[PDB]
RNA sequence: GGCCCAUUCGGGUCUUGUAAUUGGAAUGAGUACAAUGUAAAUACCUUAACGAGGAACAAUUGGAGGGCAAGUCUGGUGCCAGCAGCCGCGGUAAUUCCAGCUCCAAUAGCGUAUAUUAAAGUUGUUGCAGCUGGGGGGAGUAUGGUCGCAAGGCUGAAACUUAAAGGAA
């Protein structure tokens, strides 16, 4: 019957997931995985996310380039800058 | 404890090394660390006197 | 006087809240007894219906729409009492819950599962029945224990619900003082809207065809998912009459409706005064 | 080039909560306490 | 990023 | 306080201080509420985050004032009342699995 | 006349207007200028255009009744049936197509036929967010990814869900089991119901095996629905000193090659002293070995930790319980728990040896 | 399992219905009998601005791209920009915006960036002043249309944030019936990228129209000098009726292009507003849809809105069969009780509308 | 080793403890023979039999204080400060864990909210805007709240890199 087929394609789905349930865990799920508990260099194709020290140098660009020096183009044209004095 | 389960305030138990690191004795902890911490730094400060 | 005045007039404010229960032709009240196997449900609902409309009606099954009063008429379903999902399911569309217990063996986890699943959806009234009143020569220990059911059903219930008490069983059912003072309890109830109920519409099926072709059974050979009418009174909001609208039936799938011819009343209650015996009708 | 982007998005979540919170402190704290200090006030002609 | 947390997509099959 | 009543019924409308990143922050227990007599909105603290999911919204509360016996620390003062009820149960009685909410 | 006009769809709307006497243009159709100039020359046309809370609140939803009956009282077919629609108290017949042949030969008048009326919300699916809650008088706590049969609206279904913290409101990673005395998240894939709608849960519905416990296990509401949720589940990496200086040390064992290094770099660790680190850079030839500096030395006795998180899934099952398409209506069963799994097929519970705790003593702390 | 529609008429009316209700809906022969035939570039740029604005929501054009099938997801919202073509101004993308504006998770905060303004579609100051109030009494407290720049066409470059911030559960039931008595005149004459004395002149021929009824008008006048000026040169006109006592407003608006008399164009705006008050009873002849589309999405009551008989036309008709064709709902036209004047009072009962997605 | 005092340093004192083992006695709630009572029955009264070790035959309520994790969050002048902590790697037939953390008070009773009563410092004057109307001390300080006012930047000069003239240096 109708609910005949749909009852045997749930009692698949409940087969597979219950043996899913009972059998291995996959490596990632579990913590305190080692060097020796993953697949060898499964973390290059991993996508993982984290958190870090500190802001790393930045990387000179021409925008930025050109940011600082219509900056300096700015205060040297207008001659605001900051000397010494004699005394 | 006014609003507190005595359920929720459990004891939380520690860890051990290892077993695979076992010849480096006794995984050391935050309470150890301090104890090791605070006493170098009272001997720097002799040394620096 | 006046403090008290005060607080005693801040309990009468409440959420205020839509009702969607009509005033002229409400439905039948859906009173389900729940009991664990083997105290009073037939016998009780038998008793009831007895009283109600001077009508043996021995052998019951499904629900029992009764009319009780000039304007309150009420159906009654028993679950059957080893089903959860049952259970569940009168749970969710009860509005009154004669509550059996077994006084004599005390509190059971039937009712008390029905009690929770009530109270997380949309707690319906409950009146609680203690029967197998027959403890021992011990009426000292009979007027015990019914103190100790009253205090545990309290703290189930609103502190002050009833918990009535039936006696033995006298030839066959429950003795007529005793539910005509029953009855008299559910006559006056005031029932308060629910939520899921005042937003949804639902319906109990008291009666059940499948208006397929016999020959068209004869055809294919009785594998068919086959067409089914289901007749009923129907609660909540306005079920809309176009076909194609989605209706769970709880327990066997989702389905669309059809075609809906909706029915003159069976069980019409009719138009100080009292109710002519001529009119306690039953359906 | 992520890490840049991951710490300065982290920065930028916690300065937009440490002004809501404050904010919603002060506003409970503003116009409830002149409401409270109201009821006191006409409290203490009593 | 736009893509992290969507679940649909229009399907051009022009 | 409410006026010439002890307790007040009110009507929950949304926890205030849900996305509050520290528990049991007088802050996080601490719920807005609508006054049923004369309709205007108060706060209202609750005892614990733990029994800050009894209420949800439109819940029918209960509430009697607060009493501070001393500044506190971690306190907003400029919150009067706390929560004693939800829909007609003790939610101390909740807290302690005395009773269960029913809705 | 007008509205069986409109609705009378058979024919076209300029047909309507017609026999009465298009919406991506927003602007409406208006005259050319110089008729309406010659219309509106004159203004008098449109001269005369031109110029206690409870009760309260009750008051306003019974003027809104009275509103609703003195419209409704209009046309027999237009009220009864078409505008509103059974309202209450109405006797039904109604009719299903493809019901299940189950249903009508297993048919037991005892169990109750009740129907309920799916709302626009109901009839989607997709991930359920819940809190909920073990019931204090369910015995065994719960276990993420082990089904329970939710009463969620009319459907009765048994679902996996899995148990979610949002720890101090940052995340939302995901338990292991279920509290023992509190509410937690939750989300399973089921039918989409509304938001503020409470549910039962329960974990075996059968007979044979209904024991002597209680059987209600899980109560709850409803948080939010959605398409799509996003759970982590908590990995750590785990890598050993093997060279230790002042402030500096070679860490051995939490990645398998510099490129994976190349990665992390700059990510922060901690020893399980709490000592807070960053990793610098990956050693060249022994491969996933890096230098990482600290707060201060560490000790060849301690184990860094890189903390992340790795994303998880809530398992897109779900089967509704049929119970009236059984011969015994009692009966049903599901998916079984974990731990009845185990015992069918008689594999020991998995235990890792080093996660059990013991009886720390300390040695007394001298320094030289 | 699709409900069918036929033709591209209607197109954002169908997706934003099919999205309030939940239903799937295929729309078939997108003008097929044609040269190049299909969907065009601001309608599959508005398909992926649904995209934006929903979660789950399958659509799946064609191979020829002359049917569309939309299976709608849950609004959520979020906060996103949308890069429209020059084909449609941002009004035609923000229109269809205020009917799922307030019905998502995350409040809409989204900025669209192309042409401000068209002939034949909606204007700024037209969602502003026209739209937003009607949401504003049925339910909605917090919406706002912001101009941060405006491009006139045909180069455009102009951005418009809407930000609605009110999440209700369902508009309220509407009951208007009386006709609004029209309290003031007020409008906005605005010009980028071209001399300041074009807005003068058209607010003098608008208000030398408008000077013989015995009422107060009042246009207000903006300039737009320097990057907030877009990219090209226009300049247009907006007037809108307003009735304080309750809040309605009627509105009537226009631009000039290469070759117009701006005192031509203020005279033919105000006329245009004289006629659309004229032909108004309680709503506008645009303001009309997302009326009734916010009265069949109330709650499960009657809501009653006066219209005129003027009102009624082949585009408000073909808006009430989509509405009954997908979620199978009447309106009722009862005619008022006094005969100068020919006035429905279209009573609509609201399906049971909630939005779901809105965490509690 | 316990206890007591004290702001401090410290002082005063003394058979005191322990989920340590263990022993036989006691009976009461309960379960119940009866007889008495009474029209009859209940109850009171009298009363054989059984009835305790977690005496599990399982009294509460409220308060004070800790302590813990390869845990989580916040701040920032390393290792800290704070908020806190049912959420930890595994694990639920799994675990045996600060032995179920310690202490305190009432005890068939015990909290909370609101209103209150009593106590005397009961003045010797003048307290505002004057022909009556009144909030609550003096001196200050802070402000992620609400309402305002306020910055830019040579003017002309923007749709125009535009004149004369002025300013500034
Ligand atoms: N002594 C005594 N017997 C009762 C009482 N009420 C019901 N019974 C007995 O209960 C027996 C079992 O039948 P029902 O009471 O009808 O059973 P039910 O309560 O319907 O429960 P199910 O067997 O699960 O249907 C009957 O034969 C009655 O004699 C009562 O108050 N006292
Ligand atoms: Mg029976």
């Amino acid at each position: 019957s109708s609910f005949e087929k749909q009852q045997i394609e749930i009692r698949k789905q409940i087969e597979q997931l219950e043996n899913e349930a009972v059998a291995e865990k996959k490596w990632s799920l579990k913590g305190e995985v080692k060097a020796k508990d993953r697949p060898e260099d499964a973390l290059l194709t991993e996508e993982l996310e984290f958190d870090r020290t500190a802001k790393p140098v930045p990387v000179i660009t021409s925008e930025v380039t050109e940011s600082l020096e219509d900056m300096i183009r700015r205060r040297i044209q207008d001659s605001n800058f900051d000397d010494l004095q004699r005394r | 404890a006014k609003l507190v389960h005595d359920v929720q305030k459990k004891q939380h138990r520690e860890r051990s090394q290892l077993t695979s690191r076992s010849r480096y004795g006794f995984l050391e902890k935050h309470k150890d660390y301090v104890k090791r911490a605070q006493d170098f730094h009272r001997k720097q400060s002799t040394l620096k006197v | 006087t006046m403090q008290r005045s005060s607080d005693v007039n801040e309990r009468k404010l409440h959420v205020p809240m839509v009702d969607r229960t009509p005033e002229d032709d409400p439905p039948p009240f859906i009173v389900a007894v729940v009991g664990p196997p083997g105290t009073g449900k037939t016998t009780l609902i038998r008793s009831l219906v007895r009283r109600m409309t001077k009508s043996t009606l021995n052998d019951i099954q499904g629900p029992i729409t009764v009319v009780s009063g000039k304007h309150r008429r009420l159906t009654f379903l028993e679950c059957p009492a080893d089903d959860l999902n049952a259970m569940i399911d009168i749970a969710k569309i009860a509005d009154l819950v004669l509550l059996l217990i077994d006084g004599n063996f005390g509190f059971e986890m039937e009712t008390m599962e029905f009690l929770n699943i009530a109270q997380h959806h949309g707690m319906p009234r409950v009146l609680g029945v203690a029967t197998h009143l027959d403890l021992f020569k011990s009426q000292s220990t009979l007027r015990a224990s019914k103190k100790r059911l009253k205090h545990r059903f309290w703290t189930e219930v609103y502190q002050g619900a009833k918990l009535f008490y039936l006696s033995g069983v006298i030839n066959g059912r429950y003795p007529d003082r005793e539910i005509l003072n029953l009855s008299r309890f559910i006559s006056v109830m005031k029932f308060r809207p629910l939520k899921w109920r005042n937003e949804h519409p639902y319906m109990l099926a008291d009666r059940f065809t499948d208006l397929t072709h016999p020959e068209l059974i004869e055809t294919q050979g009785l594998q068919i998912d086959r067409k089914v009418a289901i007749y009923g009174y129907l609660h909540g909001t306005p079920l809309p009459s176009a076909p194609g609208t989605r209706v769970h039936i709880a327990g066997v799938g989702d389905f669309s409706v059809a075609q809906i011819e909706k029915l003159p009343d069976p069980c019409p209650t009719p138009f100080r005064k009292r109710l002519d015996d001529k009119d306690k009708l039953i359906y | 080039f992520e890490a840049r982007q991951r710490i300065e998005e982290k920065n930028k979540e916690s300065s937009d909560y440490h002004a809501k919170m404050a904010h919603i402190v002060n506003t409970i704290n503003t116009e409830e306490g002149a409401e409270k200090n109201k009821y006191e006030r006409e409290r203490k002609l009593r | 990023k736009m893509m992290k947390n969507k679940r649909g997509g229009v399907i051009d099959k022009r | 306080p409410f006026g010439g009543s002890s307790h007040a019924k009110g009507i929950v409308l949304e926890k205030l201080g849900i996305e509050s990143k520290q528990p049991n922050s007088a802050i996080r227990k601490c719920v807005r509420v609508q006054l049923i007599k004369n309709g205007k909105k108060v706060t209202a603290f609750v005892p614990n985050d733990g029994c800050l999911n009894f209420v949800d919204e439109n819940d029918e509360v209960l509430l009697a004032g607060f009493g501070r016996k001393g500044k506190a620390k971690g306190d907003i003062p400029g919150v009067r009342f706390k929560v004693v009820k939800v829909s007609g149960v003790s939610l101390l009685a909740l807290w302690k699995e005395k009773k269960e909410k029913p809705r | 006349n007008i509205g069986k006009l409109i609705y009378m769809d058979n024919i076209s709307p300029e047909e309507c207007i017609r026999r009465w006497r298009d919406l991506e243009k927003f602007v409406p159709y208006f005259d050319t200028f110089e008729k309406l100039a010659k219309k509106w020359k004159s203004v008098d046309a449109i001269k005369e255009r031109f110029l206690t809370w409870y009760e309260l609140q009750k008051a306003k939803i019974s003027k809104q009744l009275e509103i609703n009956n003195i419209e409704y009282q209009e046309m027999t077919p237009e009220q009864r049936q078409r505008i509103e629609g059974f309202k209450a108290g109405s006797y039904v017949r109604i009719v299903f197509e493809k019901v299940p042949m189950e249903f009508v030969k297993n048919f037991n008048p005892k169990f109750p036929i009740v129907m309920g009326g799916l709302l626009p919300t109901e009839i989607k699916f997709g991930i359920v967010k819940a809190r909920l809650r073990r019931h204090r008088w369910h015995k065994k706590i719960l276990k993420t990814n082990d089904p329970l049969v939710l009463s969620l609206g009319w459907r009765r279904f048994q679902t996996l869900p899995i148990y979610t913290t949002t720890d101090s409101r940052t995340r939302t990673r995901m338990l292991k089991y279920t509290p023992e005395h509190t509410y937690c998240n939750a989300a399973f894939y089921g039918p989409l119901c509304s938001p503020n709608t409470p549910f039962c849960g329960v974990q075996i519905v059968a007979n044979s095996d209904t024991g002597n416990g209680f059987r209600i296990a899980a109560t709850g509401i409803v948080e939010e629905i959605d398409v799509n949720i996003e759970i982590v589940k908590k990995l750590k990496l785990v890598g050993f000193p093997y060279k230790i200086f002042k402030n500096t040390a070679f860490i051995k064992d939490m990645f398998s090659s510099a490129m994976e290094v190349a990665r992390f770099e700059g990510a922060q660790i901690k020893t399980v002293s709490g000592i807070r680190g960053e990793i610098k850079r990956a050693l060249s030839k022994p491969e996933g070995h890096y230098r990482a500096a600290f707060e201060d030395k560490i000790l060849m006795s301690d184990i860094v930790i890189l903390r992340s998180w790795y994303p998880v899934r809530v398992k897109k099952f779900y089967n509704p319980v049929t119970s009236l398409l059984l011969k015994e209506k009692t009966e049903w069963k599901g998916l079984r728990l974990t731990g009845q799994i185990r015992a069918a097929m008689n594999l020991e519970t998995p235990s890792n040896p080093d996660s059990a705790y013991h009886k720390i003593e300390r040695v007394e702390r001298h320094f030289n | 399992k699709y409900t069918t529609f036929q033709g591209s008429q209607n197109f954002r009316l169908r997706i934003v219905l099919a999205t309030l209700s939940g239903k799937p809906i295929k729309i078939e022969k997108i003008r097929s009998g044609d040269l190049n035939p299909g969907l065009k570039d601001y309608e599959v740029s508005f398909l992926r601005l649904i995209e934006s604005v929903t979660n789950g929501s399958v659509i799946e054009i064609s191979y020829t791209g002359t049917t569309v099938i939309y299976r709608p997801g849950i609004i959520v919202g979020g906060a996103s920009t949308h890069i429209c073509p020059s084909s449609k101004p941002v009004g035609y993308f923000v229109e269809p915006m205020l009917y799922l504006a307030p019905f998502s998770k995350k409040k809409f905060s989204i900025l669209f960036k192309g042409i401000t303004a068209s002939h034949n579609d909606a204007g700024i100051e037209a969602i502003k002043w026209g739209l937003m109030p009607v949401m504003e009494k049925f339910g909605v407290r917090e919406c706002a249309l912001h101009t941060l720049k405006r491009g006139s066409p045909p180069l455009g470059g102009g951005e418009v944030h809407l930000v609605v911030d009110s999440l209700i559960a369902q508009p309220i039931t509407m009951h208007e019936i009386d006709r609004p008595i029209i309290s003031s005149i007020t409008g906005v004459a605005y010009s980028t990228r071209v001399s300041p004395s074009l807005v003068n002149r058209m607010i003098d021929g608008a208000k030398k129209v408008l000077k013989n009824l015995q009422c107060e008008v009042n246009i207000t006048a903006d300039v737009w000098r320097g990057e907030n000026s877009g990219k090209s040169p226009g300049w247009g006109i907006t007037l809108v009726a307003q009735s304080k006592q309750k809040g309605w407003s009627y509105f009537a608006e226009d631009i000039g292009d290469a070759g117009s008399i701006p005192e031509e164009l203020g005279e033919k705006v105000a006329c245009q507003l004289l006629e659309e008050i004229s032909k108004s009873a309680a709503v506008g002849r645009n303001q009309l849809p997302l009326a009734i589309v916010y009265m069949v999405i109330g709650k499960e009551d009657i809501g009653r809105l006066r219209i005129n008989k003027e009102q009624i036309d082949e585009r408000f008709i073909i808006l009430l069969r989509d509405i009954k064709k997908i979620f199978n709902t009447e309106v009722f036209l009862k005619p008022v009780d006094e005969a100068d004047n020919e006035d429905m009072i279209a009573t609509i009962k609201g399906i049971g509308f909630t939005n779901t997605s809105k965490k509690i």
